[PDB]
This record gives C-alpha cells, sequence and structure tokens, in this order.
RNA sequence: CCUUUAACGAGGAUCCAUUGGAGGGCAAGUCUGGUCGCAGCAGCCGCGGUAAUUCCAGCUCCAAUAGCGUAUAUUAAAGUU
RNA sequence: ACCUCAAACAGACACCAUGGUGCACCUGACUCCUGAGGAGAA
C-alpha cells in the first residue's frame, strides 16, 4: 500500500521496479558482470592448476586445529587459489609440481566451517579420484 | 478383591444436571454459550473416541542469584473424529504432572466444528464452510475450503489438529514466524472457532429462543444445591 | 596472577615433576627470539635455521612462554617457515639437559 | 604425549588396527527385501506398552 | 539386434547390488576396540583437552535402488522485489 | 507587659585506574497385583 494504483500507470511501476530491483545483492552480481572478472573461474563449476606448495593452516577459534592445505597456480589465469585437502593422508597422495582439479566447497562464494581464507577443495590429483587413493582400490600411477 | 468406584461428586451446578442424566448432550450447553467449569462432564459425554497428540514438550527457564531454575511447558491436542477439538497449555517443575495437567485443560476448553461442501452437495461434509482467518501475535492461517480427496494440505502442525477436526481437505497458508510454534497452534485453533461465529445466509431465519435447562430443571437444585 | 577468585573451578595443578623426552625426529628443541601477540610466536632453533613457531591446544592459556627460554617445537611434515610448538620445559630442566651435553652450548637463561 | 611432530598426517589412521568379519551370507535385493521389511515391522503382530525402542538396539 | 525355435544352462559357498547415512535439522546405535583439542569430521548448529551416541575401524540398523553421491548455473520455497 | 494574625525553606562535589583462561540439554506418557488360599497346619 501508499503507492499508485491508477489504470494509466503501467510506465510508474515497470521503472520503479527495474530500479528496485538492483538494491537486492544477488541480482547485482549476475548482470554486472563483475562476478566474472574477479573470480578465479570463469564459473565454470571445476578448474585445473599446478601445485606450488604445501601449507598448514591455523583454525579459527574456539577450534584448534592444522588443516594442511595447498596452494596452487591456475593453467588458464595464471593467478593463485588456496584449497583445501580432504581425509586423512591424502596429502601424502599430492606431490608438489604436479597438476590437480580444484572445485568449490558447496558454499558457492563463502570460506566454509572455521577454516578462514579457503574457498575452493581438490578432488582428482591425475586422472585418479582421492577416494580410490584413500580406500586402495587404486595404486599412484607413476 | 475391593471394587468399584465413586468418582466425580459434582460441585457444580451444571455438572449435576448430567450426573442425573437430565442433559442429553453437549450440543444444548453450547446452545446457551456456557462455561463448563469441570473436566468430567465432556469425559461422560464421550471418553471412547478422544485422543491426545503432544506436540511439544518446551522448556522455558528464569534467572536467580543461585542460578537457574527450570520448569517444563507442554502442549497437548485433543480431539475425537466427529467435529471436537480442543488444546492446552501447562507448565510445572516436572514432566508428567505438567502433562497430565494439560490433558486435563484441553478438555475443558474443547469446542465444535462447522464443516461445510466445496461448491456442490453429495451429502456429509469434508471441508470448511467458508474462507477464515485467525491470528495470534503476528501469525495467521488462511483456511481456505477445497474439493474432495485433496487431503489436508498444510505444515505438520496444523495438519494435526484440521485432520482430528474431521476436516479432511483444506488449503492453507501461513504468514509470519512459525517457528515459535505456540502461536501458530494457538492461531489455527483461533480459526478454527470462528465457524460457527461467521454468519452465513442459511442462518439469517430467526431462532425460537427456546427456554434455557438452567430454568426448566430447576426444581431438583431446590434442595440445598449450587 | 594476584589470588582473586574463579581460578579454582579447573584442576590445581601443578607439575609434581617429571620428566624427559627430546627431540625427536622433527621434534627437537628451541629458544624464543622474540613475543608477538594475537597468539603465534617467534624462536630459533638451536641447530641455525630460524623458523616461525606456533602454539599448541591446551598450552593456549594453560601456560605462559615468557620470553626467553628454551622450548620443544615439532617441525611442520612439509613447511619450513612455519613451525609447531609442543612441550616446553623449565628452566632448570633447560640447565641440566645442557649440562648433560645433549643441546648445543651457545644460549645464556 | 604426543611425539613426533602432530602436524604428521596419517597419524590416525596408520596406528589402528585393521579387522573383519566379511560376509558369507547373501541378502536380498529388489522384491524380497521389502517383503521382509513389511513382516518384520508390521505383520508379526509383536508390539506392546509405549516404549522407545527403535529397530535398532545394540544397547 | 529384436521376436521365433533345437541342444546345453540355478541348491545359494555361487549364474554374487551398489551408493550414502545413523547427535539435532531428517528416516536409523547414550553398542565394542583405537585416538585424546592431536589426527579428522562438520552445508548449518557443533563434535575431539584419556568414560567421543558425531573422528578412525568392527558389528548392527536406516534411506533410495540399476542407480546413488559431489561441484556449478537456474527455478520453486521467497508476500526476503 | 502578660494581652487579640496562625505558612515552608539545614545548602555546595581532591584523588579513585586495570583484572592469565577451557563450565553448565546428553530431560517422554499404563503401570499396582509386594500380598492374600497364606502362617501354624502343609
Amino acid at each position: 500500500m501508499g503507492k499508485c494504483r491508477g489504470l494509466r500507470t503501467a510506465r510508474k511501476l515497470r521503472s520503479h521496479r527495474r530500479d528496485q530491483k538492483w538494491h537486492d545483492k544477488q541480482y547485482k552480481k549476475a548482470h554486472l558482470g563483475t562476478a566474472l572478472k574477479a573470480n578465479p573461474f570463469g564459473g565454470a563449476s571445476h578448474a585445473k592448476g599446478i601445485v606450488l606448495e604445501k601449507v598448514g593452516v591455523e583454525a579459527k577459534q574456539p577450534n584448534s586445529a592444522i588443516r594442511k592445505c595447498v596452494r596452487v597456480q591456475l593453467i588458464k589465469n595464471g593467478k593463485k587459489i588456496t584449497a583445501f585437502v580432504p581425509n586423512d593422508g591424502c596429502l601424502n597422495f599430492i606431490e608438489e609440481n604436479d597438476e590437480v582439479l580444484v572445485a568449490g566447497f558447496g558454499r558457492k562464494g563463502h570460506a566454509v566451517g572455521d577454516i578462514p581464507g579457503v574457498r575452493f577443495k581438490v578432488v582428482k590429483v591425475a586422472n585418479v579420484s582421492l577416494l580410490a587413493l584413500y580406500k586402495g582400490k587404486k595404486e599412484r600411477p607413476r | 478383591g475391593k471394587a468399584g468406584d465413586k468418582e466425580w461428586l459434582p460441585v457444580t451446578k451444571l455438572g449435576r444436571l448430567v450426573k442425573d442424566m437430565k442433559i442429553k448432550s453437549l450440543e444444548e450447553i453450547y446452545l446457551f454459550s456456557l462455561p463448563i467449569k469441570e473436566s468430567e462432564i465432556i469425559d461422560f459425554f464421550l471418553g471412547a473416541a478422544l485422543k491426545d497428540k503432544v506436540l511439544k514438550i518446551m522448556p522455558v527457564q528464569k534467572q536467580t542469584q543461585a542460578g537457574q531454575r527450570t520448569r517444563f511447558k507442554a502442549f497437548v491436542a485433543i480431539g475425537d473424529y466427529n467435529g471436537h477439538v480442543g488444546l492446552g497449555m501447562k507448565c510445572s517443575k516436572e514432566v508428567a504432572t505438567a502433562i497430565r495437567g494439560a490433558i486435563i485443560l484441553a478438555k475443558l476448553s474443547i469446542v465444535p466444528v462447522r464443516r461445510g461442501y466445496w461448491g456442490n452437495k453429495i451429502g456429509k461434509p469434508h471441508t470448511v464452510r467458508c474462507k477464515v482467518t485467525g491470528r495470534c501475535g503476528s501469525v495467521l492461517v488462511r483456511l481456505i475450503p477445497a474439493p474432495r480427496g485433496t487431503g489436508i494440505i498444510s505444515a505438520p502442525v496444523p495438519k494435526k489438529l484440521l485432520l482430528m477436526a474431521g476436516i479432511d481437505d483444506c488449503y492453507t497458508s501461513a504468514g509470519g514466524c512459525t517457528a515459535t510454534l505456540g502461536n501458530f497452534a494457538k492461531a489455527t485453533f483461533d480459526a478454527i472457532s470462528k465457524t460457527y461465529s461467521y454468519l452465513t445466509p442459511d442462518l439469517w431465519k430467526e431462532t425460537v429462543f427456546t427456554k434455557s435447562p438452567y430454568q426448566e430443571f430447576t426444581d431438583h437444585l431446590v434442595k440445598t444445591h449450587t | 596472577k594476584g589470588g582473586k577468585n574463579r581460578r579454582r573451578g579447573k584442576n590445581e595443578n601443578e607439575s609434581e615433576k617429571r620428566e624427559l623426552v627430546f627431540k625427536e625426529d622433527g621434534q627437537e628443541y628451541a629458544q624464543v627470539i622474540k613475543m608477538l601477540g594475537n597468539g603465534r610466536l617467534e624462536a630459533m632453533c638451536f641447530d641455525g635455521v630460524k623458523r616461525l613457531c606456533h602454539i599448541r591446544g591446551k598450552l593456549r592459556k594453560k601456560v605462559w612462554i615468557n620470553t626467553s627460554d628454551i622450548i620443544l617445537v615439532g617441525l611442520r611434515d612439509y613447511q619450513d617457515n612455519k613451525a609447531d610448538v609442543i612441550l616446553k620445559y623449565n628452566a632448570d630442566e633447560a640447565r641440566s639437559l645442557k649440562a648433560y651435553g645433549e643441546l648445543p652450548e651457545h644460549a645464556k637463561i | 604425549k604426543v611425539h613426533g611432530s602432530l602436524a604428521r598426517v596419517g597419524k590416525v589412521r596408520g596406528q589402528t588396527l585393521k579387522v573383519a568379519k566379511q560376509e558369507k551370507k547373501k541378502k536380498r535385493t529388489g522384491r524380497a527385501k521389502r517383503r521382509m521389511q513389511y513382516n518384520r515391522r508390521f505383520v508379526n503382530v509383536v508390539p506392546t506398552f509405549g516404549k522407545k525402542k527403535g529397530p535398532n538396539a545394540n544397547s
């Protein structure tokens, strides 16, 4: 309520809504494309890179742990992304200066859990999954 | 070994007329809009079709200089599948006592519902007569009539109450904070009340103003009875 | 602290004294260089390599590690620059270790 | 204690015992798996006074 | 290839159903062993500081099923355009 | 003088800062029949 309800006010409605839609956060990222330019991804679900070097990443309080991530440079941008490594002992199955395949966490822009500064994780080392390396139904191909 | 109950000696006038069995239905009581002040009156007319469905058992607690003190507050629904439902809240120090306090209170607050048809008749009403609402502090419900066999299309909370009411078909929609279910269920119950308090063209013919049971059966009550 | 209260709801204490791992493989003795804030801290290892030390759970606010003094540090399996604190000692324990001739004889307390 | 640093990975998984008791018994599929599920829950017919039991209880 | 037809072709040990989960949201363990704020889990809320219903394993149980999980775009949920 | 109206009214202030940390859901409603013929006797 508190607004026009004319019969010839189609212009004053459809131009107002087209302006006040930009104050929404979601809409403003989709249509400016500043999302694409700023992201290390092109909007692609995955991406591929080459390892730079292992790191240890401290946890946010209350939790205290060391989380053993990696840091990676990409093939098609040359810029750098810091990527989590999953389950116990899977760090060892990643060896420095090889290729890897990365993927987002599942929150689509934001850092997940108690680990800060990480927005990406790792899925395949070299056409072989972290699962089959971990479980033992496959072996290192080298 | 030793046998025989003796339970329920009325201290209430209305209770005594039921115990002597000169009031033959609850429908007389509701027509004069009397209070019901005892929980055995209802449990005399019914008691072999009333089920209970304990919704939530919620803690609350205040603060004092010795720390916390917690009391348990539970909601308990009640209704037979012929048109009578009720609802009650109660709190107590412990759990079982609060539940049993609510099963009493819900019987006390029991009311009838009015059921109606969609757009045509084939006997036995299956849905709500008219499109009504009911609000309890920023929660509201919009019970909308529905055709046969659609089922009750609602959230889990009102689906209890409406199913016990015998209202088998309904469309609904909520507005506001339904997370705090104490509002949500009381607002549903509010809506279900309004069904006989909504004027329809059927009811436009004038009532005959028949004399009250209080008046007619007063002859037995001139002894010492109150 | 200077007495106070609310310091007994929780497990007094103390070090009933005790004894004495080392080094182990990537798990060796260092000396505090500085004393940063936030939480982390600096500590040069006794071998010659520098490193930056990090605090460990529990030892958080359960044990204060003033500036200057020996302390037990694990090395990260892969990382050089950052390393991970363990198990501190006592100043008496550190001078007994020095007298034994197991850590290098270079730092004073 | 913890000795040989606490940054070490493979720790918990490389010091646990590994045991098994792999099946000889073949489990059912498709139709019959639903048949047993129907009978074992509803058509037995066991249920008694109000209880919390669940369909599992190794307590 | 399919359909149609000879001749061989089922005793459950193999002519082998998997993919996820069991603290709450949300259907299913306050079982046993190991680890002890370490290693890890955790969309979210939170689990681990020697008695872990949440970690690593065993057993059991639950869901869907020749399919199931994960990442990303997008709609419904949103009367939060 | 005494004697003849009838309402309330204490007053000004030096200084005085800061507290190593890890606590507190594991919460539900059909049961009594113990005994009595018992016990002595049996």
